[PDB]
């Protein structure tokens, strides 16, 4: 406040990284593998991660990567993990795997609902292939019967 | 939008 | 809740039924969510932890 | 296929913007990794400088 007060460091230094409490975990959906990391990288399209997240895992067959808001175990980060810790730099992103609907199948791993930013013209689409004629499939299946 | 305090 | 303005509403949880006692020590995450309808599939609108 | 914004890079082939069907809770996201501290990159780049 005044020039008659003991300073901490030089006048151009405004942020300091104190003891081990300054290491904050990346949120859900972000990951950071390096041992001296600087930014949290969002998960690749079609992959999910936990809080620690030194790596990602791919959504299995019959499931596509999207937001599980209404599911049994939502996997998105909370307000505490993102906004109360990092600020506006890392927002909440979807990292759940949702099952394919009935009579649709998904044979590949790591697929995501392709987003649309201008929702009026184009709507978001999920990459769930329909079963051919003569085949039914149940729900979240990797192939038709 | 909704601003919440808790 | 009441009608929502720019002014925050009064304490919605001020009633005596909103209380809790924890049986284990540590960090407990208390969350609050906002829906529009009182039925189960009503759309979530906001959340705070 | 759209380009990444400035200061963010995408080093992978065949990536998609992940969609959220419940936009009130979680917003849609793009898998564009940010450049580290000390690196900038211009626009739609596979790596930072």
């Amino acid at each position: 406040a005044k020039y008659s007060i003991d300073p901490t460091t030089y006048h151009f230094v405004t942020h300091l990284a104190m003891g081990p409490e300054s290491c904050k975990k990346c949120p859900k959906g972000y990951f950071q593998p390096n041992i001296a990391g600087t930014v949290c990288l969002p998960c690749p399209s079609g992959f999910v991660s936990t809080s620690g997240a030194t790596g990602c895992t791919a959504c299995s067959e019959g499931t596509y990567h999207t937001d599980g808001v209404g599911t049994t175990t939502p996997g998105e980060a909370t307000s505490l993990d993102t906004t109360d810790t990092f600020g506006s730099i890392y927002p909440i992103i979807p990292n759940t795997c949702r099952q394919c609907p009935a009579n649709t199948y998904l044979p590949l791993r790591g697929q995501a609902a392709i987003a649309s930013m201008n929702l009026a013209a184009v709507s978001s689409a999920t990459p769930c292939r329909p079963c051919e004629d003569g085949t039914w499939s149940k729900a979240g299946a990797a192939g038709c019967q | 939008t909704y601003t919440l305090t808790l | 809740t009441g009608a929502l303005s720019t002014t925050p509403t009064a304490n919605l949880v001020s009633a005596g039924t909103y209380t809790v006692t924890y049986a284990s020590i540590g960090t407990k995450f208390v969350t609050l969510r906002l829906y529009d309808s009182a039925v189960a599939p009503g759309v979530l609108l906001a959340s705070k932890t």
